[PDB]
């Protein structure tokens, strides 16, 4: 989830921002820095 | 804009406690977390607290902090000599989109008797005015917490144009002194009623009036 | 450790540009977002800006909008200021500032900044005037470049009572600073009082006798 302030300047975390908080398929892309590998990921999520 | 208010000055003796309070507003304390930064004369900031009660390994369990409304404080019990030092406040702030930091307070850890200070202001010399220049010298001597807010003032009226005060520093029998200096025009000089150098510390305020005349 | 040196600070002309450099070690540097934040001589610290990670985006103080610019290299490890049409106001020691690895509101690491003064002034020497008067009586010492101005009383035998304030960087881009002695008001008249300041950037001595004012 994205409060929007300063932490998209931060890199990204699969464990606080997917999982502490719901994240976009964007903001897990910037995880996986690689599209496929996200949306195998989505499959669960 | 910055706004994010301190008291310009605190101080305790060696042991005691003391707090600083930082109060800002909705689109900044109000909305976002406080961190709080230590800075010794000639170095670089230290991260002190995070996130309004956060202490990065390393800082001393004595320093803690807290959050009310749209105010922070900084609370530091059993003062060591090293604590003396700038502290200042910082938040994200919303509507500006800018991180702001506190006005700074500074700490002193008491060493020796509170004294008033002493104030001295000179009007420009004749020899000044007739290099077409005009100075207004206030010098702040034998204060201890080493700290004072300087005003200056045109008859009655505020003035903080033309004007530079340099931070307060020790002098030989280890009291503070510090000046200030308002830059006037021959004109400007000559025109008014009067000018004032007002020196506020610790509660108090000395004002010292010279005039053209 | 975490290491972060500030480099390229200097004295610059108004309306000129400079580009600072922050050498960063001790950690992933391509992990973490950085800042700047500066310093005016006795002032407060001023946020100036910050950059992503990666170099993406990036945000200004509405005091540096349009005029500076942050960038990084993270294969050198490098964050940069490019400072353009510099102003007095922008005369500070510009700090570099690493964020934490989950917040970017936190700056855990500071470097010491670097000095940065803008300023047209070239070498040249102060003009003295005297503050006239225990009474106190002065120096006013104004208008001089290099900072190191030295000052004495009555050839050094004037010791006691004695204190030189640290100097001011004025608007005019000169520095000024001032210099008193308290002494006993019955000496007035009599005893001679002469502050002697030492100028050695530009080889320049004045001696400047200070009498009781005259005229009031
Ligand atoms: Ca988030
Ligand atoms: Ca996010
Ligand atoms: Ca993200
Ligand atoms: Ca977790
Ligand atoms: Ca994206
Ligand atoms: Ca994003």
């Amino acid at each position: 989830y994205n409060s929007g302030k300063l932490e998209e300047f931060v890199q990204g975390n699969l464990e606080r921002e997917c999982m502490e908080e719901k994240c976009s398929f964007e903001e897990a892309r910037e995880v996986f820095e690689n599209t496929e590998r996200t949306t195998e990921f989505w499959k669960q999520y | 804009q910055s706004v994010l208010t301190q008291p310009p000055s605190v101080s305790a003796a060696p042991g005691q406690k003391v707090t600083i309070s930082c109060s800002g507003s909705t689109s900044n304390i109000g909305n976002n977390y406080v961190s709080w930064y230590q800075q010794h004369p000639g170095k670089a900031p230290k991260l002190m607290i995070y996130d309004v009660s956060k202490r990065p390994s390393g800082v001393p369990d004595r320093f803690s902090g807290s959050k009310s409304g749209n105010s922070a404080s900084l609370d530091i019990s059993g003062l060591q000599s090293e604590d003396e030092a700038d502290y200042y406040c910082a938040a994200w702030d919303d509507s500006l989109s800018e991180f702001l930091f506190g006005t700074g307070t500074k700490l002193t850890v008491l060493g020796q008797p509170k004294a008033a200070p002493s104030v001295t202001l000179f009007p420009p010399s004749s020899e000044e005015l007739q290099a077409n220049k005009a100075t207004l010298v206030c010098l702040i001597s034998d204060f201890y917490p080493g700290a004072v807010t300087v005003a200056w003032k045109a008859d009655s009226s505020p003035v903080k144009a033309g004007v530079e005060t340099t931070t307060p520093s020790k002098q030989s029998n280890n009291k503070y002194a510090a000046s200030s200096y308002l830059s006037l025009t021959p004109e400007q000089w000559k025109s008014h009623k009067s000018y004032s150098c007002q020196v506020t510390h610790e509660g108090s305020t000395v004002e010292k009036t010279v005039a053209p005349t | 450790g975490v290491q972060l040196v500030e480099s390229g600070g200097g004295v610059v002309q108004p309306g000129r540009s400079l580009r600072l450099s922050c050498a960063a070690s001790g950690f992933t540097f391509s992990t973490y977002a950085m800042h700047w934040v500066r310093q005016a001589p006795g002032k407060g610290l001023e946020w100036v800006a910050i950059i992503s990670y990666d170099g993406s985006k990036k945000y200004y103080a509405d005091s540096v909008k349009g005029r500076f610019t942050i960038s990084r290299d993270n294969s050198k490890n490098t964050l940069y200021l490019q400072m353009n049409s510099l102003r007095a106001e922008d005369t500070a020691v510009y700090y570099c500032a690493r964020a934490s690895i989950a917040a970017a509101r936190v700056l855990d690491y500071w470097g010491r900044g670097t000095m940065v003064t803008v300023s047209s002034a070239s070498t040249k020497g102060p003009s003295v005037f005297p503050l006239a008067p225990t009474a106190a009586l002065g120096c006013l010492v104004k208008d001089y470049f290099p900072e190191p101005v030295t000052v004495s009383w009555n050839s050094g035998a004037l010791t006691s009572g004695v204190h030189t304030f640290p100097a001011v960087l004025q608007s005019s881009g000169l520095y000024s600073l001032s210099s008193v002695v308290t002494v006993p008001s019955s000496s007035l008249g009599t005893q001679t009082y002469i502050c002697n300041v030492n100028h050695k950037p530009s080889n320049t001595k004045v001696d400047k006798k200070v009498e009781p004012k005259s005229c009031d």
